[PDB]
């Protein structure tokens, strides 16, 4: 039972869901429960003074803000969710939440291009990170653009190839992927020209037919003369081992940013460290 | 008239697109030609070894970010910034090609 | 608790079945239930009101069981009904748009259809009424609001389908059926008009007229698809000839046809039927053109699968299914929604990708999120899209009041209807509200999602989804679409969950240079491509290079609205030139007349209407060399509006306002009041923005009034001060409980001009918004402002802006509203420059010589002083160049013109007011034009005097006086060295000094330091005069200066001498809201509902009531810089009244005036007064007296003290001396910069001489040394009991100690500085000087007594808990004695207090505080205690704690009680009455015979004042003192502060 918090018939339909699954054995999510400081203090006592189901869970989702009470953050356990900390993460992340026989279809060429999609979503959730260079402005490119352009790409590789085991990769409809991920996925947020004109280049350069090739580069000199190559695998399995024998070895260069983008931060980032080991000798 | 011949800090200048609308018009009606047709083209010089026409103003402190400007070229650079020493901006009848 | 219910429920039901005769029809059974029902109640009609006593009808057997059965009944019918409802509901579902009253009126005149036809607007997208035969029994068709109509191919009959639902339902079905099949026809036709090398002109005209402005664009949509679908498939073999230029060249030509058209006259239906078929045809060139250039030979290619292709299938019988829309993957079924005539978007490069966007949302079954800045295009191009598939688009403009009741009901509409839901401002809600709200729509698109699977069947369970704890069947068809400015003010963040069921599409930069370019193409601008490529650079330079304002606009809202005034302008020219063509020759050629005409300056001109009015002074060169540059050559000359100007003329006449051409006075007003009127032409939402005092509204006044007389159209304003009432009761209530509807005020003025019962459409009405905006109520008014004009209330309710009403904002600057409101609103800027001070003279001068001031001899006095007055009040006069100066020095008040000016006019009326009792007091010698001359001319000095320096000090007086010494020639005061402002004008017309009115008085010895005593001194009898001046006006005024300056003490002596005039005290704290003010209106007030409206006067007859409020400037401002109620105080002076919100009625003030006083706005926690409201209210600045007139003041006291014992008679200067020294030592070390509560003014000075009077009054003799221990003893009690530090205590008792041997030389040291200096009247009789040991001894046998009777807690006894008990004991004996003990906890204040308070017979009351504690139980409270002390004259010690208060209501009633001895607001209805016979019998025991409740109520204040004694504790926090400083200023100044502290 999922509840959003918020509205006193809200807090009435909590109150319910847990009592009723206390018992039962169900599950219940309370949403943006941050939004409700003051019954958090409730929910944990009633909570404390409990002894539910075996199977009972309750989920909490809530953004990281002060408001939240000492007592129930003690009381419960905290996942922290953010971007994955890099590229290899990231795409070793979309590979898992996407269903193995969603990717292993009809068309073999459909586990490449969620591979290029894969690979196009980690490029561009990882430029966050560099805020002024990598884009103009903290877009959110989250879960649910990588999912409308799953669907895009289930859609259009559906209607192109009406069951084939395979299709050409130039029959392959990237005009209209490239299009739809620049115009309504991936570029309805983005509110600024040239950050259009970065977006079109990553989209120009990834969705191709050349992408099919052996001689593919995701990411050209990523360190000196060194490269990223396309994998030449043709299957689910192939592009995950891929993924997990990455380098870990991260630089901007594989983003296409300047090497220099990380070494503020990287500097910034270890000085907060020996304060935040200081802090707390 | 001395106006035209002071090299500005865009950076220091509390609004600089209006700077860049006054030299437009400027050069708009020093030829009297129209507002809306007049296009921007960029000649980045050296400050001294410079000459300023009667379309081109001379602007300081540009900050050119990850590439270097050799004979008004671009090319990639591993420096965060290039300074550009003086950039002129000269006005220009819009050509459409 | 039962028969208030059931007779309610009783009389609506009847009203119900009584006003719907034909709902018995249908409710047949619980129609003979209501019967039955309605006979018990007339029985009990009949019964019960035979015997008119509660006491004989209780007695009567069977009346509380009938009243169980009757209250189960009415329930039950009740429930009936609502299930009825919601059932009629299901069926037909448009019901769920309309109101339950609403539908019951709908059911009852189900046989009267013309009763019927105000409905069908809401219920429908453009059908605004149907079209009914003379026997009013069949449906013949439906009709749009612009008059467009289509007829049904099988008219609908009422008669064969009696029931309501059933033949709506087929008229709505025969709606789509006939626009299905027009469609087809339409199709056909255009067919024929396609594939062809010409067209005919008059077969296409013919072929316009025909069809619906929607099919006509619909049926050339598709026409173009089906065309280029067959040449893509020609040339789909791959290398074939193109046939797309065949496409493209037809497109063409129809092009060329339609723009000949449009240069022609046209009648405005068939011209917005071209206009649109130019805007399509252009948009489908276009694409063609994007076609041929990307060489696309494929059907399949996505450069033509992108675009919105239309496919008709004429020969599928479902009318749904006929046609069908698809975008790339997304496939719709046109809705054939009859839209009636909408105003169509040129599609461009963000039109087609917000399309594309939106429409892959669609097919994804989640809504679509465009967002982006304003003006962009968002809610017009939802709109568009939803029209353009046919879809009933429903636009709400969301605000925090849209809760989650309020979004279920609106989503149960919009899933039961099948409709488009456009939520507007929707971050405008509550984050809370947005997360909750998330769980419907999630649950809704769930519910479209399992629709959409293949598996799911029409003929098996139809698809629900969970909203509002019920199951509603969701239509495929549903759309939900949210448009949000991100980033803005008074805007919310989107919980995380709600985003993912949106997809976003960020709209921030329109093509504006193809919307201008189209809009003037469409309209018969030939070239209208350079027009654009003009105009769209022109606005991206203003808005670059012109400085930034708030109020500055130059987006698509600008250009759209130069565009559509360039259209008009065009046809108004061409009109101009037929009438011409008719006065000279007869040739009317359309075609010359088009060609030659002057389209750059048309243009220019409308930039000039419309962008000209708002700019500032600076701006306007600016904006016309960019006009010079953009459009080289091309002048405009503006038009004179001849008779308009002569209009104005006689308004200005009549008004005694001043009017100008040009370059003369009154030039720059006259073009602004011209400038109004074209923004009025051409916008329906309005602002009038500049600073206070430019001539906004009498522009807008004089405006109103000579439109009225040139068109001949009545003009109503209602004008609405936005922010003196809550945004509830400015647009109006949704009960959570009942869901019922409660208008506010703008929502009650619209609605009753929609209504036009009397006659309101006819009317020029004008909403004028006279106060401060801010995002939080403006934009409430975003969809009624826009191109939408509509309000919308969260009950669902929308209501159109009717045509002839116009929304008005006079404001004095927009800083806080958000480009949102900016845009949408067309602006004219007022300058302080566009009113020049001349007109203000000129104006002051002519309604002198005009208005008697009685209400004739007086007339001839002022004539006669306007006559001499009138060289000093002209350009470059003494006024003038005064009023320039006197803006060089600096006021306790930002200085205004008005201000100065507003003083100086009614300091002259009272000078002529004065000649005219000068007259009645000489009849015989009536004063001759000599005197008048002479005592105008020096009574305008000195009013110039007091009305530009009144609120500076001294210094700033005697600059202004020299200033005017040099530069006038006025008869002047000779003395070398004293300035003008210490003398004053007598009547004789000569300058007489102050100080004569200042006597050296002798005070009565037992009137020493008294509260209504006041020592003569100059600034007194000065500050009299001027307050007793501007008193007399019954103007406002406030009185500025340090606390104990003596503010109240000046405006209570100036009161006296008017005896007509009863003061009210009112004293303001951070938490005042106009809720005050109004139980002062209901106390001391009563409304009387006169002929002309209803009166607010006072309750006694002949006297004016005085309204003073204590602290003016410390009530909180909000967020945005406003204080609710001196926007109250402000409408009630500028206006003279307010606001009734029970029933929205203006109420108007009279005899009621107020007086304000507070300390300098630099003060802490004091905010400077608004410049509008301090237009009104002159301020005078009451500084400390100064050491001379301190001496002065407290040597006149001390003489009059020491007259009691002979033999200390001449110790009275030394020890003045003494007072003075220590009292200006200890306010120069001890400032407010080091503790809030460092205050030190002439009140501690009183407070001494009180204190030693009181120790020496009832003495026989006393020796000096005596009277210095009392001084001693004095001056610590009064100066270092609130001292925190140490440091401060040791130094106060040693310079005590220095100024006693400083001024008393030949004195005791050891004898009068004893240390212990300690005084209690315990031991005896008197407050003679106790010694520490025995009074020690005394302290312990009252604590065992204390401990056998009350509290056993024992207690330590050591020096510092005597000290404090004894200070305590001094308060608890004094009247209104109020204490204020700071320490920390545990230190005994508590227990000291309540020990204290046994020993002088006091009964302690402290609240018991808890969990459940509220506001009524604190206000219960209040009651017992004031009924205690007040009617049973009980002496109660009030104990109250910091942790007691859980509120700051209780702090603000705390506030009033400790300040005036009583709450106004506390005793209202049964209780007041209660309260007034106790104090009738109080007086009676006292021995007081009183009457009337003015004299009861008066008596129970006094009483509260002597006996009640509040006792606050609170611990010695830094910063809650200064919040305690603000939020209970009377906690500081009322009060006596002891820093008890922790234990040393
Ligand atoms: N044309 C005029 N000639 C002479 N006096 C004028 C004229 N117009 C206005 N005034 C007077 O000058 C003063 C300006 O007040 P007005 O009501 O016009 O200002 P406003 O713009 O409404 O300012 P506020 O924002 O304080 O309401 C008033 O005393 C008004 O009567
Ligand atoms: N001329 C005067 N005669 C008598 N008392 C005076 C005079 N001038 C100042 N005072 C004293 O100044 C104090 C002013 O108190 P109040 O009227 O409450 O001032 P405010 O309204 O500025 O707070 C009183 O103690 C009053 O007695
Ligand atoms: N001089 C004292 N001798 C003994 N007990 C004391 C003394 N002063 C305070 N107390 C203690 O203070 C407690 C009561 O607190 P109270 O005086 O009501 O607090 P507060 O000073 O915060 O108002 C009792 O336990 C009492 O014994
Ligand atoms: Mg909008």
């Amino acid at each position: 039972t999922s509840i959003a918090i918020g509205s006193a018939e809200g807090f009435n339909q909590a109150d319910k869901a847990i009592n009723t699954a206390v018992k039962s054995g169900r599950w219940v999510m309370l949403k943006n429960v941050h939004l409700a400081p003051g019954w958090l203090m409730q929910l944990e006592k009633k909570l404390h003074s409990l002894q539910p189901h075996a199977c009972f869970r309750l989920f909490l989702t809530m953004e990281i803000n002060p408001k939240v009470p000492v007592n129930l953050l003690r009381a419960g356990r905290i996942f922290v969710f953010e971007p994955p900390p890099g590229v290899k993460a990231n795409m070793l992340r979309t590979f898992s939440s996407i269903p193995v026989s969603r990717i292993c279809k009809s068309p073999n060429e459909r586990a490449r291009l969620y591979f290029l999609l894969a690979w196009f979503h980690a490029i561009i959730q990882e430029r966050l990170r560099y805020a002024p260079l990598g884009w103009s402005k903290k877009y959110e490119f989250g879960e649910s653009d990588l999912r409308s352009a799953c669907d895009t790409v289930d859609t259009w590789l559906d209607d192109t190839a009406k069951g084939r085991q395979n299709i050409s990769p130039d029959k392959i409809p990237w005009s209209a992927l490239k299009t739809l991920m620049a115009q309504s996925i991936y570029g309805g947020r983005v509110d600024n020209e040239f950050d259009q004109r970065l977006l079109n280049t990553f989209l120009e350069r990834l969705f191709t037919t050349r992408s099919f090739d052996s001689e593919f580069k995701l990411a050209c000199k990523v360190d000196g003369h060194k490269d990223i190559q396309m994998p030449d695998g043709i299957r689910r399995e192939e592009f995950v081992q891929w993924v997990e024998l990455l380098p870990d070895t991260q630089t901007p260069s594989w983003l296409g940013l300047p090497n220099n983008a990380e070494r503020v931060l990287l500097t910034t980032q270890g000085v907060d460290m020996i304060s935040k080991m200081l802090k707390m000798q | 008239k001395e106006l035209k011949n002071i090299h500005v800090c865009l950076g220091g200048l509390f609004v600089p697109e209006a700077y860049i609308t006054a030299t437009r018009q400027y050069v708009a009606q020093a030829n009297s030609w129209s507002l809306e047709e007049l296009c921007l083209e960029v000649n980045v010089t050296t400050s001294q070894g410079a000459t300023l026409d009667a379309c081109s103003f001379g602007v300081t402190g540009l900050k050119l970010q990850g590439a270097t400007c050799n004979n008004n070229k671009l090319s990639l650079s591993n420096a965060i910034s290039t300074a550009l020493p003086l950039t002129q901006l000269r006005w220009v009848k819009q050509t459409n090609t | 608790d039962v028969w208030i219910d059931v007779q309610r429920r009783w009389v609506y039901l009847e009203g119900i079945f009584t006003g719907s005769a034909d709902i018995k029809h249908l409710l047949p059974v619980e129609t003979q239930r209501f019967q039955s029902i309605s006979t018990e109640f007339l029985a009990l009609m009949k019964k019960v009101s035979k015997s008119p006593l509660v006491m004989d009808v209780l007695n009567i057997q069977g009346v509380q069981r009938s009243l169980e059965r009757l209250a189960d009944l009415l329930g039950k019918i009740q429930k009936a009904l609502g299930e009825y409802l919601e059932r009629e509901r299901s069926s037909f579902p448009r019901f769920y748009f309309v109101g339950d009253e609403d539908l019951l009126e709908i059911i009852g005149n189900s046989k009267n259809v013309a009763k019927l036809q105000k409905h069908f607007k809401k219920m429908f997208a453009g059908v605004s009424s149907i079209i009914l035969n003379e026997d009013n029994s069949v449906v013949l068709g439906i009709s749009s609001r612009e008059g467009e109509e289509v007829m049904f191919k099988t008219p609908v009959s009422i008669t064969e389908h009696p029931k309501i639902n059933e033949w709506l339902t087929l008229v709505e079905k025969e709606m789509r059926v006939t626009l299905a099949k027009l469609l087809a026809e339409s199709v056909t036709e255009v067919e024929i008009f396609g594939k062809a090398t010409s067209i005919d002109p008059n077969t296409y005209i013919t072929w316009i007229d025909k069809y619906q402005a929607q099919l006509v664009v619909l049926s050339a949509q598709i026409a173009w698809s089906e065309n280029v679908e067959t040449a893509l498939s020609s040339m789909g073999g791959g290398g074939d000839a193109a046939p797309l230029h065949s496409v493209l060249s037809n497109v063409e030509v129809t092009l060329n046809v339609l723009a000949d058209s449009v240069l022609m006259e046209q009648p405005p239906l068939r011209r917005r039927k071209l206009e649109h078929l130019i805007t399509e045809l252009v948009h489908q060139r276009d694409v063609t053109r994007s076609l041929i250039k990307s060489k696309i030979d494929n059907a399949k290619s996505f450069e033509w699968l992108s675009q919105m292709r239309f496919y008709f299938d004429p020969k599928q019988t479902d009318v749904l299914q006929q046609l069908s829309i698809q975008m790339a993957n997304a496939k719709f079924n046109y809705g054939f929604e009859y839209l009636g005539v909408q105003d169509k978007l040129v599609q461009t490069p963000l039109t087609d990708r917000c399309y594309l966007t939106m429409t892959q949302a669609l097919e994804a079954r989640l809504g679509g999120s465009p967002f982006g800045p304003a003006g962009t295009g968002k809610t017009e191009s939802v709109k568009a899209l939803g029209h353009q598939l046919g879809r009933f688009v429903l636009v709400f403009n969301c605000d925090e009041t849209f809760d989650f009741q309020a979004m279920g009901r609106i989503f149960v509409g919009l899933c039961q209807v099948g409709a488009w839901g456009c939520f507007d401002e929707f971050n405008r809600l509550e984050e809370r509200m947005l997360s909750a709200v998330s769980q419907q729509v999630q649950c809704i698109q769930e519910a479209l999602r399992e629709h959409s699977n293949p598996n799911y069947d029409k003929t098996s369970a139809p698809i629900t989804c969970e909203l509002l704890n019920k199951q509603v069947k969701v239509s495929p068809d549903m759309a939900i679409f949210i448009t949000m400015n991100p980033g803005y003010a008074g805007r919310s963040n989107l919980p995380d969950n709600l985003k993912k069921l949106f997809r976003s599409l960020a709209m921030t930069k329109p093509d504006r240079q193809l919307i201008a370019q189209v809009m003037l193409y469409s309209q018969g601008f030939r070239t209208a491509e350079v027009l654009a490529n003009k105009i769209v650079p022109f606005f991206k330079l203003c808005d670059e290079q012109l400085s930034s304002q708030s109020h500055y606009d130059f987006g698509l809202r600008a250009l759209k609205s130069v565009l559509v005034s360039a259209g008009n302008v065009k046809r108004e020219r061409i009109q101009k030139i037929k009438r011409e063509k008719e006065e000279r020759g007869e040739a009317v050629d359309e075609g010359e007349i088009a060609e030659n005409l002057p389209e750059q300056e048309i243009l220019i001109q409308s930039v000039c209407e419309t962008m000209v009015p708002k700019l500032v002074a600076e701006d306007i060169p600016l904006l016309f060399s960019l006009l010079s540059d953009v459009f080289p050559g091309v002048q405009y000359h503006r038009g004179e509006m001849t008779a308009l100007r002569e209009e104005l003329k006689k308004v200005c006449q009549e008004m005694y306002l001043t009017y100008g051409d040009g370059e003369e006075v009154g030039g720059m007003w006259v073009e602004k009041v011209l400038q109004l009127y074209q923004i009025t032409q051409i916008n329906h939402g309005l602002m009038m923005v500049g600073p206070s005092g430019s001539g906004k509204s009498m522009a807008w006044r004089v405006l109103l009034k000579a439109l009225e007389r040139l068109e001949g159209v009545e003009g109503v304003a209602h004008i609405i001060d936005p922010k003196a009432i809550s945004k509830d009761h400015l647009y109006g209530t949704l009960d959570p409980n009942t869901r019922e509807w409660t208008d506010g005020l703008f929502t009650h003025v619209l609605r009753k001009i929609i209504d036009s019962v009397r006659g309101e459409l006819q009317k020029r009405q004008w909403i004028v918004f006279d106060g401060d905006v801010d995002p939080e109520w403006v934009e409430n008014l975003n969809s009624v402002l826009d191109d939408n004009k509509l309000l919308t209330l969260p009950n669902g309710e929308r209501l159109s802006l009717p045509p002839n009403v116009r929304i008005m904002f006079e404001v004095q600057d927009l800083k806080y509203a958000t480009l949102a409101t900016v845009s949408r609103c067309g602006m004219v800027w007022f300058s302080e420059d566009v009113l020049s001070t001349d007109m203000i003279f000129n104006n002051f001068l002519a309604r002198l010589r005009s208005i008697p001031l009685d209400e004739s001899p007086m007339l001839q006095i002022q004539r006669d002083a306007a006559t001499i007055m009138q060289p000093y009040f002209t350009s470059n006069g003494l006024v003038t160049k005064a009023l320039e100066h006197a803006f060089q020095l600096e006021h306790i008040m930002d200085l205004t013109r008005l201000r100065c000016l507003g003083s100086l006019f009614s300091m002259l009326h009272q000078a002529c007011r004065n000649v005219a009792q000068y007259n009645a007091n000489h009849p015989d010698f009536p004063m001759q034009i000599e005197q008048l001359e002479r005592y105008i001319q020096r009574y305008l000095v000195y009013a110039i005097l007091w009305s530009l320096s009144g609120d500076s000090r001294l210094k700033m007086r005697a600059e202004l006086g020299e200033y005017i010494r040099r530069i006038t020639t006025v008869p002047l005061p000779t003395a070398p060295n004293i300035p003008i402002i210490d003398y004053e004008v007598s009547i004789s017309g000569e300058w007489s000094p102050w100080q004569a009115k200042v006597p050296q008085i002798e005070v009565e010895t037992h009137k020493v330091a008294a509260p209504d005593v006041v020592v003569p001194t100059l600034d007194t009898v000065r500050h009299e005069a001027l307050l007793y001046t501007w008193l007399a006006e019954h103007k406002p005024l406030v009185l500025c200066g340090p606390p104990g300056s003596g503010k109240t003490m000046t405006l209570f002596s100036a009161l006296r001498a008017l005896p007509d005039m009863e003061v009210v005290g009112l004293n303001f704290s951070s938490a005042t809201t106009p809720e005050l003010l109004l139980k002062t209106f209901d106390h001391y007030c009563e409304y009387r509902r006169t002929p002309n409206g209803v009166v607010l006067a006072p309750v006694q007859l002949g006297k004016w009531l005085v309204l003073f409020c204590d602290e003016i400037n410390l009530p909180d401002m909000d967020k945005y810089g406003t204080q609710r109620v001196i926007s109250f105080i402000r409408q009630m002076v500028e206006h003279g009244g307010f606001y009734r919100t029970s029933d929205q009625t203006w109420v108007k003030l009279e005899r009621i005036q107020f007086v304000g006083a507070c300390n300098p706005p630099t003060d802490p926690g004091r905010k400077p007064l608004s410049h509008r409201f301090l237009r009104h209210v002159p301020v005078v600045y009451v500084d400390y007296p100064g050491p001379a007139s301190l001496t002065q003041i407290y040597g006149t006291f001390n003489r009059a003290m020491l007259r009691l014992i002979p033999s200390l008679r001449t110790y009275a200067e030394p020890l003045t001396a003494a007072m003075v020294e220590f009292y200006t030592m200890s306010q120069e070390r001890f400032t407010q910069d080091t503790q809030p509560h460092y205050i030190y003014s002439p009140r501690e000075m009183t407070r001494w001489v009180r204190g030693i009077f009181e120790a020496l009054r009832p003495l026989e003799t006393l020796p000096v040394e005596g009277l210095i221990r009392i001084w001693a003893h004095e001056a610590l009690r009064l100066f270092q009991d609130r001292l925190v530090e140490d440091e401060e205590r040791r130094w106060t008792d040693e310079n005590i100690d220095t100024v006693a041997l400083k001024h008393f030389p030949n004195i005791d040291r050891e004898k009068a500085m004893s240390r212990p200096i300690l005084y209690s009247n315990w031991l005896s009789k008197d407050y003679i000087p106790v010694d520490q040991e025995e009074l020690r001894d005394y302290v312990k046998a009252r604590l065992k007594v204390f401990y056998e009777e009350e509290l056993d807690v024992p207690l330590v006894l050591f020096n510092e808990v005597l000290d404090h008990v004894l200070r305590i004991d001094r308060i608890f004996r004094q009247p209104q004695g109020h204490l204020l003990l700071i320490g920390v906890s545990g230190a005994g204040k508590t227990t000291l207090s309540r020990f204290v308070a046994w020993m002088n017979g006091l009964s302690v009351y402290q609240i018991k505080v808890h969990r459940k504690y509220t506001g009524e139980d604190f206000d219960e409270d209040l009651r017992t205690v004031l009924r205690r002390s007040g009617c049973k004259n009980e002496k109660i010690a009030f104990i109250m704690d910091e942790s007691n208060v859980l509120d700051s209501g209780f702090l603000e009633r705390m506030n009033t009680l400790l300040a005036n001895g009583e709450v106004p607001g506390l005793f209202e209805g049964d209780e007041y009455a209660t309260l007034m016979t106790q104090c009738k019998e109080g007086a009676q025991k006292e021995g007081l015979m009183l009457d009337s409740h003015e004299e009861l109520y008066k008596w129970f204040t006094s009483q509260v004042i002597r006996n009640l004694h509040v006792v606050f504790t609170m611990n010695p926090s830094s910063e809650g003192l200064k919040d305690r400083a603000a939020t209970s200023p009377a906690l500081f100044n009322r009060c006596v502060l002891n820093w008890f502290g922790d234990w040393s």
